[PDB]
């Protein structure tokens, strides 16, 4: 299944406090009214750029995700998870299950099989999204958690994402997972593209509404004015350039090309 | 500046808003065009037009009075006057009137006097006969309005020559 | 160029394009092709209404027709005088109007201190700046020159009376009624209640200069003004004050634009009646219009933005913070560097104040007409 | 911790969320820091200048 | 080794622009004043007689 998001996966680009102040960044977003993939309750998928998380439940069957370029030994990768203890961050080379997850007795983690040269340790319904990027060998992991009054069904609204973690890793990244436990006594990713977005602060300094520049033209013109009301008129927004294909190099014929044909071809 | 390449407009892009404050500046200039135009020549409630005959006193308006036999519907003195006056990022926007919009201004602004006065500039317009409305603005220079009924045909004639004396000096 | 034509946000949500002198068949439902460029997502009708956003070429838009709708305006009505050789139209009644006139006289005084905002009190970048000679003594004196002058704007629009003349204290002016536009004591600054109504509708070397005249100053011009037109008439623009009761003006006035004298003082009743119910809907109609003045501010408020966010771009320079290029160079290497900083903040500046130099002539010619409205039409019957 | 500057500090009372050092204003200017060893919020204004 | 080439271009053709554009609202203020004139002589000598 696909479903589509409506205003989600908006996360404060960085620290510094701010009040109302429709401010304008260029950065890594989930694009408005996107197309996220459904699953049910699973497979490797991509990362490519950045990730947009959410999931829904009562009860905890997403416990944690495990990241990298080969998901194996011979390479290293990031290794997220939570028991009914709490959260362990981990890095080392694995050897992880093709289908690996953790039972619930409630004895679990037939996760990986290998634990070698780690490099980084740490340890210690609802609506539970989380954006996951990766810039200049730190992998950074935003977060909110809202209450939903449904079960597990994407809802509509606008909540902006906190920044949690940050990990000074270097590791490579090209692929991820997903954890489950599973039974024995609904989930959604999108994906983050350079784009252009309008902030409206709070006079607490939080986010409370935003646009996407490059939706429509609406959107365009409520961004080149900055501003959220815009009254009837018109404004000049951009500029339309043809595109040019191919490179046609034309030149002369070869009258007195080369007459090689004597001193490499002498019969003496 | 650039213009196409790619690596002059990451170079551009270091200079701040100095390109935004040139393009406010040229779009506050054209919007003031129009509103000079609209000034000009939007001066009339109602477009007023000339009845069929041309009984003025024996005052002859037909070389200032629009030509029927034309797609621009201009005068014979507007068409004296007009047949005598893409690049590296440069636009030439068109202006809002037309000029048949503006030569339509201008004869309503024309039949307006000629029908009634100076009355249609400070309310409705009330008909007047030319003769008459001739001999208020003889009061109004201080000649007493009889010196135009007893030399009518005679002023009536002056204006006529000087009319056509202007399309000759053109 | 591409424009995009909303009819508000506070209204609808649907929008229209305009490709600019681009023919609508390389573009890339309403497709029109004007002599204005290609437009995209509005209707083309076949009335004419009244322009409400200009396209181009004889053709606006409306947010009518649901949609954007598109056509060719409409110049006006059409009224046909019944002209004949021997017919005449005379009027058998009147009315009494009143309208407003909004004029700009001023602007507001702002200085800039050069070597504060170039370098910020810095003394590696200060010593650099006295090579480019007495740049900025001139651009100080165009600044105060420019807000003297806008003091002898107000000066020559306000100060046409030698005598703060008072209206008397029991007021009867025939059935004429000046409530509304005479002074309030009970209200802020002892201004009248339509000014009132008026006034509620609209860092690093930067200061702003208060006006010479205060706001009560002012209101005290103009019921000087107003006390003199109700009392005297024209005279006293002319001379000493000479009393009149208020319908003998109006009669003298009547005869002015060339009615009799009996044509008023036969319906003065109704004519009262019609001046107050007349003053009663400008109350209104502001209550419920004042852009000329409101653009000023944005402009000035728009441009002094402007100055204080170049302040934040590098030029072509490492960073924009003298403590960051005085922190990780050395003094040779530093100095290429604070200069292209002082050569990029020393070109917003003298733009500033340019710009600056061409709104002030713009306002100066307003506060111009606003001084010649006084005399002709306050002072005296044009 | 990185952050030049010159003016006088004052206890201020907004709330910064708990990850964010510093704030800044429309025009960009520093107009707030966070103490990092007591960890709260003090205003910056330009030294009484004129 | 470009870049520095790069920049002077940039500099005197954004120097040109500025300078039209100056000499455009110098010159359509003049216009205006003209244009001011024109709406005036409408009114009082098209409109009535002065
Ligand atoms: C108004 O004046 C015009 C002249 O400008 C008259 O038209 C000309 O009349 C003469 C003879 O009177 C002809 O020889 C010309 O060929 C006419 N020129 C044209 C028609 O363009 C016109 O007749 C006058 N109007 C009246 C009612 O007499
Ligand atoms: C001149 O016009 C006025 C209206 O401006 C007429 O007075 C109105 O008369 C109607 C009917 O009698 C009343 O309902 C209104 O209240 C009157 N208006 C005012 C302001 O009093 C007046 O009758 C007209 N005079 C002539 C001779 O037609
Ligand atoms: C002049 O007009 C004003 C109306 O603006 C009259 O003042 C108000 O009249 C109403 C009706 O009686 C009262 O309810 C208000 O309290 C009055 N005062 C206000 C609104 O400030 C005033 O009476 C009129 N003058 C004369 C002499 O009739
Ligand atoms: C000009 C010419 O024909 N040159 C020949 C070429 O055609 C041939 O393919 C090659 C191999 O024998 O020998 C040489
Ligand atoms: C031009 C227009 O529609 N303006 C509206 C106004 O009427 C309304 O009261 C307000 C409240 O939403 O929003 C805006
Ligand atoms: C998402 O993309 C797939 C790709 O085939 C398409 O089938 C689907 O309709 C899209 N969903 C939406 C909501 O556009
Ligand atoms: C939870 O999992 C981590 C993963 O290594 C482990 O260290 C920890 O002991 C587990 N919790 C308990 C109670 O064993
Ligand atoms: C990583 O583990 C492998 C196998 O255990 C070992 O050969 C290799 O030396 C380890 N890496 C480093 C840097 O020691
Ligand atoms: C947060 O914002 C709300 C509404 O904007 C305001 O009422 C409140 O005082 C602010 N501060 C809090 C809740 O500490
Ligand atoms: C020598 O001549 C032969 C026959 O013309 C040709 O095949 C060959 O390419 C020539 N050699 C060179 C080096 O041109
Ligand atoms: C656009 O191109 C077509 C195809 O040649 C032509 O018929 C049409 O007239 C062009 N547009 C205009 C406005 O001339
Ligand atoms: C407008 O009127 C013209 C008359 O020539 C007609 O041909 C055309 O179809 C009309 N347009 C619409 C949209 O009805």
């Amino acid at each position: 299944a696909y479903t589509n998001s409506f205003t989600r996966g908006v996360y404060y680009p960085d620290k510094v406090f701010r009040s109302s102040v429709l401010h304008s960044t260029q950065d890594l977003f989930l694009p408005f009214f996107s197309n996220v993939t459904w699953f049910h309750a699973n497979p490797v998928l991509p990362f490519n750029d950045g990730v947009y998380f959410a999931s829904t439940e009562k009860s905890n069957i997403i416990r944690g995700w495990i990241f990298g370029t080969t998901l194996d030994s011979k390479t290293q990768s990031l290794l997220i998870v939570n028991n009914a203890t709490n959260v362990v961050i981990k890095v080392c080379e694995f050897q992880f299950c093709n289908d690996p997850f953790l039972g619930v007795m409630e004895s679990e983690f037939r996760v990986y099989s290998s634990a070698n040269n780690c490099t980084f340790e740490y340890v210690s319904k609802n609506l539970r999204e989380f954006v996951f990027k990766n810039i200049d060998g730190y992998f950074k992991i935003y977060s909110k958690h809202t209450p939903i009054n449904l079960v597990r069904d994407l809802p509509q609204g606008f909540s902006a994402l906190e920044p949690l973690v940050d990990l000074p890793i270097g590791i490579n990244i090209t692929r991820f997972q997903t954890l489950l436990a599973l039974h024995r006594s609904a989930y959604y990713v999108g994906y983050l593209q350079p784009r252009t977005f309008l902030l409206k602060y709070n006079e607490n300094g939080t986010i409370t509404d935003a646009v996407d520049c490059a939706l429509d033209p609406l959107s365009e013109t409520k961004c080149t004015l900055k501003s959220f009301t815009v009254e009837k008129g018109i404004y000049q927004t951009s500029n339309f350039r043809v595109q040019p294909t191919e490179s046609i190099v034309r030149f002369p014929n070869i009258t007195n090309l080369c007459p090689f044909g004597e001193v490499f071809n002498a019969t003496r | 500046i650039c213009g196409d390449s790619t690596e002059c407009s990451n170079l551009l892009l270091q200079y701040g808003s100095f390109c935004t404050q040139l393009n406010r500046a040229l779009t506050g200039i054209a919007v003031e065009q129009d509103k000079n135009t609209q000034e000009v020549f939007a001066q009339v409630k109602q477009i007023y037009k000339t009845p069929p005959i041309k009984d003025f006193g024996g005052f002859n308006f037909s070389q200032i009075l629009p030509d029927p036999s034309k797609p621009s519907k201009r005068s014979f003195i507007e068409d004296l006057l007009f047949n005598k006056v893409k690049f590296n990022g440069l636009t030439v926007l068109p202006p809002l009137l037309t000029d048949e919009m503006i030569a339509q201004y201008t004869s309503a602004l024309l039949a307006g006097t000629i029908t009634s006065g100076w009355t249609f500039g400070a309310g409705a317009a009330l008909q007047i006969p030319f003769a008459m409305q001739m001999a208020y603005r003889f009061n109004g220079i201080g000649v007493t309005q009889n010196v135009l009924y007893e030399n009518q045909k005679l002023i009536a004639n002056q204006f006529n020559s000087a009319i056509g004396k202007i399309q000759d000096s053109l | 160029g591409v424009s995009v034509i909303t009819p508000g946000t506070n209204t609808s949500n649907q929008v229209a394009v305009l490709y600019q002198d681009v023919n609508c068949t390389e573009v890339p439902s309403n497709v029109f092709q004007t002599r204005a460029g290609c437009l995209i997502g509005a209707e083309h009708v076949n009335n004419s209404y009244e322009c409400d956003i200009p396209i181009g070429a004889g053709i606006c838009a409306s947010y009518q027709t649901q949609s954007i709708i598109a056509y060719t305006m409409s110049l006006g009505a059409e009224n046909s005088v019944a002209y004949s050789n021997n017919s005449i139209a005379i009027p058998t009644n009147f009315t009494i109007s009143v309208t407003t006139e909004i004029l700009p006289v001023s602007m507001t005084k702002t200085s800039v201190d050069c070597t504060m905002y170039i370098c910020g009190d810095s003394t590696e970048c200060s010593n650099l700046l006295l090579q480019y000679g007495s740049f900025c003594t001139q651009l100080n004196r165009a600044l105060t020159g420019i807000a003297v002058e806008q003091d002898k704007n107000t000066q020559e629009v306000f100060a046409q009376v030698k005598q703060i003349y008072k209206t008397p204290p029991i007021k009867d002016f025939g059935g004429f009624n000046f409530s509304q536009i005479l002074p309030d004591p009970s209200k802020p600054s002892k201004r009248s209640f339509i000014e009132d109504l008026l006034f509620n509708k609209v860092f690093n070397g930067l200061t702003v200069l208060p006006p010479l005249l205060t706001d009560e100053m002012i209101a005290q011009y103009t019921s000087a003004l107003l006390a003199g037109t109700i009392t005297s008439g024209w005279t006293f623009g002319a001379g000493a004050a000479l009393q009149i009761p208020f319908a003998m003006q109006m009669a003298y006035r009547f005869n002015g634009i060339g009615v009799t004298q009996n044509v008023l003082y036969e319906n003065q009743k109704l004519i009262a009646n019609q001046f107050n119910s007349a003053i009663g809907k400008i109350q209104d109609s502001l209550s419920s219009a004042l852009g000329k003045l409101q653009d000023v501010v944005n402009q000035n408020a728009q441009a002094l933005n402007t100055l204080v966010k170049q302040l934040s771009s590098n030029f072509g320079a490492i960073s924009s913070v003298l403590n960051d290029i005085l922190s990780r160079l050395d003094p040779p290497e530093a100095e290429v560097q604070i200069d292209r900083l002082i050569t990029g903040r020393l070109q917003s500046l003298q733009t500033y104040v340019t710009q600056q130099l061409i709104r002030a002539a713009e306002i100066r010619a307003s506060a111009n007409l606003a001084a010649t409205k006084m005399s002709e039409c306050v002072l005296g019957q044009s | 911790n990185g952050l030049t500057g010159t003016g006088v500090l004052t206890e201020s009372n907004k709330k910064f969320l708990p990850f964010q050092q510093f704030g800044r204003d429309i025009a960009d200017t520093t107009d707030a820091v966070r103490d990092p060893q007591t960890l709260e919020i003090l205003d910056i204004t330009p030294c009484s200048f004129g």
